[PDB]
RNA sequence: AGCGGCACGCGAGCUGGGUUCAGAACGUCGUGAGACAGUUCGGUCUCUAUCCGCCACGGGCGCAGGAGGCUUGAGGGGGGCUC
RNA sequence: ACCGGAGCGCUGUCUCGGCGAGGGACCCGGUGAAAUUGAACUGGCCGUGAAGAUGCGGCCUACCCGUGGCAGGACGAAAAGA
RNA sequence: UCGGGGCUUAAGCCCAGCGCCGAAGCUGCGGGUCUGGGGGAUGACCCCAGGCGGUAGGGGAGCGUUCCCGAUGCCGAUGAAGGCCGACCCGCGAGGGCGGCUGGAGGUAAGGGAAGUGCGAAUGCCGGCAUGAGUAACGAUAAAGAGGGUGAGAAUCCCUCUCGC
RNA sequence: GGUGAAAAGAACCCCGGGAGGGGAGUGAAAUAGAGCCUGAAACCGUGGGCUUACAAGCAGUCACGGCCCCGCAAGGGGUUGU
């Protein structure tokens, strides 16, 4: 609310378009060593866990 | 004695609807631009029925003169030749008489020229 | 009946000279040939007309002054960004430019209009790439 | 109409500096629950129609049902007593059926008792008399009397 | 069989929800449930709840197999919208669009023969 | 120590000093309310750019085997003073 | 806390601006407005037009879409022109 | 920059003869329209004649609607009304009819009558949903760290330990 | 403002914190499932067919080609390459 206004209503191709370069990006896993599943590249998994494994305490 | 609306608008605006859905922009939808849009296709097909008609000599015309200038000259001189031969039509269209069967137009050139000249 | 419309003909080459002509009497030969005008069967959704390669535009003839008069332009977007040659050093450096030029003018505009000009190479020889038939032209 | 609304009389947002249209009272048609332009109020359809005419008018409605056949003044009704079957035997055997409908003309209310309550029969009788009856149905089964009644009306 | 989770009548707009589910469409169940935990948003939770409901039917109510059991149509359109009146400066009363919204996991065995 | 065009360029960029607001005074005309191409002093231009345009940045693609690095310069932009 | 004019000390008001600082913005994360809104598949010169065009025309640069940023046009929004 | 190009014994200039394109003007065709003549008393209908753009507007005709007389009746669960689909038939036309899918109990012929009748607008009245834009903003620039407990779920509740207004 | 003739107004299993549903069970019917007979329009989604990444747009129109699907034929829908 100003000067600078959207003059005419944008269409329905324009909505779809600057939500085209919207989307998402999928995670990214990899498994657990000495374990049995997936980790992110990088984490050491609670229930897993990296070398030596640290934490792993729940239920 | 009512007079509530009720759906006469319903079943003509959609009237409208079918005999406009189909085109693109959100007057393929919207019922006030559609008709806007029935317009401009009907008065579009009056005029390119006029249209339709000249073009049509045109196209004729075209591979007429190619092919008359191909086995002979000009197309104009063709005319003048048939008219003065008065071979009455041909039909400029099937003047494409030519477009199949080489022989045929050519023949009727040679009466062209054989009218006048 | 129903006007006939052609099948997928087999384009046809040819070679056209080009030394001592007439630049815009020239093109304005290749044109109607670059487009189907020229054959019995001309369609104008197609193109179907012959390609057309030229020899030696190196050596094309114009009358008048043009050689020193002539002056081509080319605007970039740029401001001052206007930028005027002349027929004259139009030969001397890439030749083969003023032919087309001056034929790309006399084609339709539409989407084909520049498909045709594809249709069409110029040499400053002569000399071309011996692709097939090529029946030489007057 | 728009005055006989519980409502005010009153503008809301002003004239000029609005930003929106302008009027005000929401009594007013153009609004939601708007009141109504002139029609639909109390009035009287009806009219004078001429003596002269309307005499005619019974005759020659009468007197066409006459030319075409279907008509009779029964001397005096067998059922005297006013119950249906009485009149229903009566009709079958009066030249009566079942699928004809009865401006059953005639004065004597027995009669017209079971005539009352005559899904097929309109049970038509004299002081009334009209043309639209005797079109929209079927039998002038006059009483003598009945007659004697019509027989006055034109008598001019 | 083709399982069935549905729920109407429940938070959040169809935009970001939808850009969740289209990541995951068409995509087995360890997979699409790696990428559940593993999600920056609450579409996370969201999701992976109904695809769970999703998930149990197949299990014992239409029989499948999860091993061969992956997604199909996930559908997630859009309820009613909260028409919440927030204030605002020089005396608006605000209109704001809280829409709701419909989604629903599909899904079946692997194959066919 | 140029003459000129482009809303005598450019207040969705500044400045709001000059401008024709109500206040007040003054010269002045009018019987006076008030008004005078007469003066005076002070006096609220409003942050989110929708398309275009433009200045850089990318994604997806394309170059009718997939790829890595060195490159051509058609085009086009910058550059040109003077003591 | 009234309007001119002049000198002294002082200073980023100016030359000519450079660095840094926290906070907005920019990326992620949770939510989510507005005025305007016929539709738009919306570039430029030279003319055209009731006088000022993407749209007409003889004609221009350029794959599709986006993000940050500047503010010239859409006779720009605020008004049924003070 | 002639519109554009691209022309120099012309694609320019003026002057003569023949050619051809190119208008819904015209010929042809054939369907509808009104007015004159005629065949048919003939009404129906056909044959000859011409005009066949038009804001206000004058004049005529028609489709559609809510209801009333017809209606103590006619229609209908094999399914009222309306809702939705049609590439189908009838009307020049707004329409009529008919079939497909629905929905669940109303509809009214041929003649006739009457009126809140035919909406695209009025910075239109009410409802409904998007556009802007996942952007601006998320209200003091007095600031938050952890360990644990809790609990389907914790930076955000809670316990303590700390740091800052 | 209207579920149904009437509440027969949905136990028990299942995922789930619930919510809400997936089954079952009910009635003629749950496309009558609880602000529930009808459910359209603008309207936001998901599948599929045709089309789109050298291109200048009041968005259509006339013709022709590509195409996919109805079609006995003949044709018809559709869609858009120029």
């Amino acid at each position: 609310a100003k000067h600078p206004v959207p003059k005419k209503k944008t269409s329905k191709a324009r909505r779809d378009a600057r939500r085209s370069h919207h989307a998402l990006t999928p995670p990214t896993l990899v498994p657990c060593p000495e374990c049995k599943a997936m980790k992110p590249p990088h984490t050491v998994c609670p229930e897993c866990g990296y070398y030596a494994g640290r934490k792993v305490l729940e239920v | 004695p009512r007079a509530k609306t009720g759906v006469v608008r319903r079943r003509k605006h959609k009237k409208i609807l079918k005999l406009a859905k189909g085109y693109w922009g959100l007057r393929s939808k919207s019922f006030r631009k559609a008709r806007e849009t029935l317009f401009a296709a009907g008065n579009y097909a009056y005029a390119h029925r006029k249209r339709r008609k000249r073009d049509f000599r045109r196209l004729w015309i075209v591979r007429i003169n190619a092919a008359c200038r191909q086995h002979g000259l000009n197309y104009s001189t063709f005319i003048h030749g048939l008219k003065k031969a008065g071979i009455e039509v041909d039909r400029k269209n099937l003047a494409d008489l030519a477009v199949r069967e080489p022989q045929v137009f050519a023949e009727l050139v040679e009466r062209a020229k054989a009218a006048q000249g | 009946m129903k006007t006939y419309v052609p099948k997928q003909v087999e384009p046809r080459w040819v070679l056209i000279d080009a030394e001592g002509k007439t630049l815009g009497r020239l093109a304005t030969k290749i044109a109607t040939l670059l487009r189907g005008k020229h054959r019995p069967d001309w369609t104008p959704n197609v193109a179907m007309g012959d390609f057309v390669v030229v020899v030696n535009a190196d050596k094309i003839r114009v009358t008048g002054k043009k050689l020193e008069q002539k002056i081509y332009t080319r605007y970039s977007g740029y401001p001052g960004g206007l930028k005027k040659i002349p027929l004259e050093k139009m030969l001397a450096t890439h030749p083969e430019r003023v032919l087309e030029h001056a034929v790309k003018g006399m084609l339709p505009k539409g989407p084909l209009g520049r498909r045709l000009f594809k249709r069409l190479k110029v040499y400053a020889g002569p000399d071309h790439p011996h692709q097939a038939q090529r029946p030489e032209k007057l | 109409t728009r005055g006989e609304v519980a409502y005010s009389g009153r503008k809301i947002w002003p004239q000029k500096h609005t930003g929106r249209a302008r009027h005000g009272d929401i009594g007013a048609p153009i609004f939601v629950g708007g009141g109504v332009v002139f029609g639909p109020k109390p009035r009287d359809y009806s009219y004078t129609l001429p003596k002269k005419v309307r005499k005619k008018g019974l005759a020659m409605a009468v007197a066409d049902r006459a030319r075409e056949g279907k008509l009779l003044l029964v001397e005096a009704f067998a059922g005297v007593n006013g119950k249906t079957k009485e009149f229903l035997a009566w009709a079958k055997e009066a030249g009566l059926d079942g699928s004809e409908s009865v401006l059953l003309v005639t004065g004597n209310e027995l009669v017209r008792r079971a005539a009352r309550n005559l899904p097929w029969v309109v049970t038509l009788a004299p002081e009334g008399l009209n043309v639209y009856d005797i079109v929209r149905t079927e039998r002038l089964v006059m009483d003598l009397d009945a007659w004697e009644v019509f027989q006055n009306r034109i008598g001019g | 069989m083709e399982a069935k989770a549905i729920a109407r009548y429940v938070r959040i707009s169809p935009r970001k929800v939808r850009l969740v589910v289209d990541l995951i469409r068409g995509k087995s169940l360890e997979e699409a449930r790696n990428i559940l935990r593993y999600t920056n948003k609450r579409g996370a939770y969201f999701v992976a709840k109904v695809l769970e409901s999703a998930a149990a039917n197949a299990v014992n109510n239409h029989d499948m197999l999860e091993d061969r059991l992956y997604v199909k149509a996930a559908y997630v359109d859009e309820g009613p919208a909260l028409k919440r009146v927030l204030p605002r400066a020089r005396g608006r009363a605000d209109i704001i669009k809280k829409r709701t919204s419909h989604i629903t996991v599909i899904l079946g065995e692997k194959h066919g023969k």
